[PDB]
């Protein structure tokens, strides 16, 4: 396949290799994010409004 | 008067589906069987991993047991039209000899015919009964291997 | 049938060394390449990090 101005393979190896096998793909990576959020804050005066 | 068209299960489309053959002696056979071999192929391991051996798995299926009929009843007032001991010498009776003929003629004309539909049903009868829905289906191959 | 079955296990553990390396491969790439999101800008201030 030709992509920009390279000339580059494209593979997929779940058929050929690593199946029927016990062992996971090392393609399907693991993202890590870590949330925050307040409890129990509370406003000032001039911020409380309809 | 109308005709009748006759459907072959060989010529339809779906005959593809099934392997058929003919077995004379299907009547007497007990519980059937048909056995099964698969080798798992195996990847090598680095480092940490433990070091894994080739698996092989036996397995054997069992025969389903069905069956198909039907009825195919005549008239005894023409069934004695038929075999000659009620037909007496005329020129009015000869002539329902051949009606009583032609209607056992056109009578097992569509009994016999219907064990292709019978077969054409039956097919789809227990094909809908192995395949899983599809939506429980294409979620399912995607984390194959891992289930454990 | 003992040799036999020696034969088709050695077909199958010889088969090994050539997935595995296949697998060694993606193993070892996938730890030098680093996210493309926390690269692309990295390449636009280039020699500019003094």
């Amino acid at each position: 396949v030709v992509v920009g101005d390279r000339l580059v393979f494209l593979e997929a190896l779940e058929k050929r290799v690593y199946q029927a096998t016990q062992v996971p793909y090392p393609l399907v990576g693991n993202l890590d994010v870590t949330f925050v959020m307040p409890l129990g804050v509370f406003k000032p005066a001039a911020d409380r409004y309809a | 008067c109308s005709t009748l068209s006759l459907v072959r299960f060989l010529e339809l489309g779906l005959s593809v589906a099934c392997v058929c053959t003919k077995f004379p002696e299907l009547s007497y056979v007990a519980e059937g069987t048909i056995q099964f071999e698969v080798q798992q192929p195996m990847i090598a391991r680095d480092g940490p991993h433990p070091a894994d051996q080739p698996v092989h798995n036996y397995m054997i299926k069992r025969l389903d047991r069905r069956s198909l009929n039907a009825a195919f009843s005549i008239a005894v007032e023409a069934l004695g039209l038929i075999s000659g001991e009620n037909l007496d010498g005329t020129h009015i009776s000869s002539a329902m000899r051949l009606r009583a003929i032609q209607q056992l003629a056109r009578n097992v004309q569509a009994v016999l015919d219907s064990f292709e539909r019978g077969t054409a049903d039956q097919m789809l009868r227990v094909l809908m009964e192995k395949a899983p829905p599809l939506s429980l289906l294409a979620p399912f191959t995607l984390y194959e291997g891992r289930l454990a």
